[PDB]
């Protein structure tokens, strides 16, 4: 039968270990699970499998653009802030807004600035002007885990455009991840 | 408090998911949800203090006003060794899923049933903490834009 | 070992030195009647937590069946329970002969009409709940002598229809659960209407379930001598009723977003 | 039936609602009070319809006859430093009628709970339908009334608190409304 | 073996339900049952099976006599005051003290005075002058149970005497019951 | 008997008078989470004695292989 | 009382069946009897008193 | 009547067993009773009236 | 099942022969026979078996 513990009478100091799926009942109540869709939208793989805006850059010349990639404190991706460590594939969505040219894109977790001077070794997929690509950067991280908060939690992204004439433009960036491994959930964030 | 009379209110307010750190995050991520909500009142008194406190909840209520909880989902708390009391609210809405950041969850009221008793060496008033979490049947559905920015 | 062990030692030591008469001492140890336990009791949507319980009491050789074996009240035991689903008079109106085709005779706010007055069987419970999900069984009655003739349109209009009523073409309302009832032929119409809405539950004391109406299919053709006061009555029964959300007494609660 | 259960409650919630446990009374025992003093009392069974805010108040209005069982839970909390004892006892109409003719200290013959404060914080009493008539008029005290007396006055030390509250909760083990009648109109089921 | 509970150590707040035949012992003591007679004198049927005076009436004429019948707060029948409800056969013992005549006796639980005007329908057994009869009135009660205390707990008794000449006298009454059904014992009575 | 015996009587009495709908009350009694126990822990040449222990905690699905 | 010394008396009296409500009734009904009598003293003190 | 309006009353009164010839006899004979009572209203109108 | 005749709808001119023990019902009602005594007080032999003044 039902114990008084499952009826509401408990002790907060007896909750450890963390993660106790204890059932709560009353005479007219029972945990009822109802699913409205064929799958879950709470699973890390599904939720995060959907991109979210990151930032935009306007380029008037080929100069290279390197930006630290970090988890959002803004979109649905904020749900990541509930975790401390991450590891796994990283989907980067880049849009090249230009009239005539090409955009070199590359990703590295390496903090050294110089390693990115010769962009070709790193990757540098090519998005023709007016096209958008989605490259999935692997976990080539020199650190087993990525503190999820760091201003560079995610590796740096490189964008250099091979323009042809006076043409200029702007590069919008969106980020998403493939199968994410989060660990050791930390306390919920505050609001600004 | 020892001072508060029976039927006097020790707490009253309209509950929203955003009022909870953990939940407020999902509120800023998903658009809808469903499932029961569990609130746990933890009164920290000494081993000498004794008394009762009834906390009820009118699901989907909006008028923030003290009202008899005889018809509301309530839980009477008798101070003892395990001074943490839970109360479950089963999903209650016209819709199958409900806005994550929409209509209130209901009216939450914790009225005094029996004045907190004490003695020469025990406190005449104690501190209380109210926590909130989702039930084992909790679910969230559509991810929507953000209504706030975290840090 | 100890302090539990004492009944045995004293009981035994007493036992060992015992002679012909027997032992001169007996000792027994056990737990007090008032032990360190916690009791929890749950009634309808309530939970009582007590950490200092006492042995529950009750009269001598009591009978809790609570059923009167003599039936001093010869009614079904579940009478009070089903009472609110009972058939009731929702409306009455006198059709006026002059009225043109398509004119609205009378209408009833659904479902809040079943709690129309404090004298409605369902009015009692309806007060303590904000949510409702129910089915209906209407019986519109219209009596007219044989000499006279005419026809009325008894049709159920969900909130969608009621909302956009003027945008709908009369004469097509036959698409909705209706009963073109030809007077001088039928004196009553029957309509079984299930829960119909765009939301799982409807706010109690609301017209969201739509409303039943009665229109003038063809005006009343009342001969000279024949009577001219025809009354239209609407009766309603709840095929199935369901009150869920608890709330203060008759307080407007929003189940919707 | 809503297959999605947008309302996660037992389907028979509304039906059983009137049998729900409710607060019937609350009173503050005064330390000065002598033994055998009556702390508080509740008219049975009309108390379950005490106010229009009682779950059972709704239905109780549409019926003149009632036959039900009770489950009381008298709660009295007092710090450990203090001591005392109260007598929670059920008194049928017969007792209530001739109360002064009965010897206190013998009331232990009735369903009661001598509850020693500083030991028990709540008392439980299961009372079945007891009357000399098959049914009791609704909105009547014919079912008798539950009372709480002073077994032994409160011995409250100097520093200890002095405001002890006695609360009476009630639940209907089984309820039965039969005779139909106008809204809350006094009807005589008796001869 | 014997527990400390059965040795005197108990708690008054743990007595419910009512009616606990708990045994009490000590080293030199044990509950010993000794019967002095072939039967019990404590059984309700036996004790109450024995009548007890009720009241007396002196009649100088045939006028009818109706008196409420109630349980005694005076004789051994007082043991009934320990109960709240009664139901069962009622033995009425009437003595007709007269020189020459007859005594009509009848019993009804009906409160209406008029029903007793025509005494014959009710019963009216006939006790010739100088004779005493014991009539057992059935439970023709419109109430399932008789509160034991009521000034009319027991039904009303009717006595009308068909005298012949100037003869007068007095009618003494005694009451007893056949197999009594008592329920819900209440607290002991007080003394005057 | 008592005060341990109550979940059963209330649970039963509720049970006996139950009709078609079912019982209108359920009562369960048991021991508190905070029982009267004593815990002892020993590390290298050390012994910690606590008479008021609490349920030990730990992270989610932890790995102590280290 | 705290005031009363050991061996001091807190209560003393001669016991008769009539001194008890329930029993006094039987005393006024039956003439004789037999059997053991049980007296239960209930001292209502606080959890600190010893 | 044609004249009486809906909800208007055509008859109202408190019913007693004595109000019936046959029953009134039992009322004057027996003191108590039990059971259901059946009342049958017979309206005598023409085949045209409705 | 139950016919409309047993639900109250009948005709007074169709009662003959005399003595029709027709049952009357409704959803929450059924003829319930409860006896308070071991025998009948309505039987001619019993009732009249008791005298009355002349």
């Amino acid at each position: 039968t039902m114990s008084p513990n499952e009826l509401g009478l408990t002790s907060a100091q007896d909750d450890g270990p963390l993660g106790q799926e204890k059932p709560n009942y009353f005479l007219n109540f029972r945990s009822m699970n109802v699913d409205i869709f064929t799958v879950s939208h709470t699973k890390v793989d599904n939720l995060f499998g959907r991109a979210w805006f990151f930032m935009e850059h306007t380029f008037t010349n080929e100069g290279q653009w390197r930006v630290p990639l970090e988890f959002p404190k803004q979109g649905h991706g904020s749900l990541s802030l509930l975790f401390a460590y991450f590891t796994g594939e990283l989907n980067i969505h880049v849009l090249f807004l230009s009239e005539r040219g090409f955009l070199r894109v590359a990703h590295t977790y390496d903090t050294s600035n110089d390693r990115v001077n010769f962009l070709s070794s790193n990757g540098v997929i090519t998005v023709p002007a007016g096209e958008q690509m989605t490259l999935s950067a692997p976990y080539y991280s020199n650190k087993p885990l990525r503190t999820v908060r760091d201003n560079n939690s995610l590796g740096y992204l490189m964008c250099k455009p091979f323009l042809t004439g006076t043409s200029t433009g702007k590069i919008e960036v969106y980020l998403s991840l493939r199968c994410p491994n989060f660990f050791f959930p930390l306390p919920a964030p505050k609001v600004t | 408090s020892a001072t508060t009379a029976p039927q006097s209110i020790v707490h009253r307010n309209i509950v929203y998911l955003r009022l909870f750190p953990n939940l407020n995050v999902f509120v800023n991520s998903y658009s809808y949800f469903r499932g029961s909500l569990v609130l746990r009142l933890s009164v920290y008194a000494s081993t000498f203090n004794r008394g009762r406190l009834r906390m009820g909840f009118f699901p989907n209520a909006t008028t923030d006003s003290t009202s008899t909880l005889d018809n509301a989902i309530y839980t009477i708390c008798d101070i003892g060794s395990d001074n943490s009391f839970e109360i479950t609210i089963p999903y209650s809405f016209s819709t199958w899923m409900r806005k994550t950041n929409g209509h209130p969850i209901g009216l939450f009221q914790i009225e005094v049933l029996n004045r907190l008793t004490y003695n020469s060496s025990s406190p005449s008033e104690v501190y209380c903490i109210v926590q909130g979490k989702m039930g084992q049947d909790a679910r969230f559905f559509c991810p929507t834009g953000s209504v706030v920015t975290f840090q | 070992v100890g302090n539990e062990i004492g009944g045995n030692l004293l009981t035994k030591v007493a036992d060992d030195a015992s002679n012909i008469l027997g032992p001169n001492c007996f000792a027994t140890t056990a737990e007090p009647e008032n032990k360190n336990v916690v009791q929890a009791t749950t009634t309808v949507n309530t939970t009582n937590l007590t950490q200092h319980p006492s042995a529950p009491t009750m009269p001598f050789s009591p009978d809790f069946s609570n059923v009167d074996n003599f039936h001093s009240m010869a009614y079904d035991i579940t009478t009070g329970d089903k009472n609110p689903s009972k058939l009731v008079r929702l409306e009455t109106h006198e059709w006026t002969p002059s009225w043109a085709r398509g004119y609205q005779i009378t209408h009833v706010e659904l479902p809040k009409v079943f709690w129309d007055h404090q004298d409605k069987p369902a009015y009692g419970q309806s007060r303590y709940f904000a949510a409702v999900r129910c089915g209906f069984h209407f019986q519109v009655q219209v009596n007219v002598n044989q000499g006279t003739a005419g026809s009325a349109l008894v049709v159920y209009e969900p909130k969608p229809v009621v909302t956009y009523d003027s945008k709908l073409e009369f004469g097509a309302f036959t698409n909705l659960p209706h009963v073109l009832m030809n007077l001088a032929e039928t004196t009553q119409a029957d309509l079984c209407i299930p829960y119909v809405a765009d939301t799982n539950y409807v706010k109690t004391d609301s017209s969201d379930l739509g409303q039943l109406k009665v229109y003038v299919w063809t005006p009343l053709s009342i001969p000279t001598g024949s009577a001219n006061q025809v009354d239209v009555t609407i009766l309603g029964s709840l095929l199935q009723l369901d009150f869920q959300n608890p709330r203060v007494f008759a307080q407007d609660v929003n189940i919707y977003d």
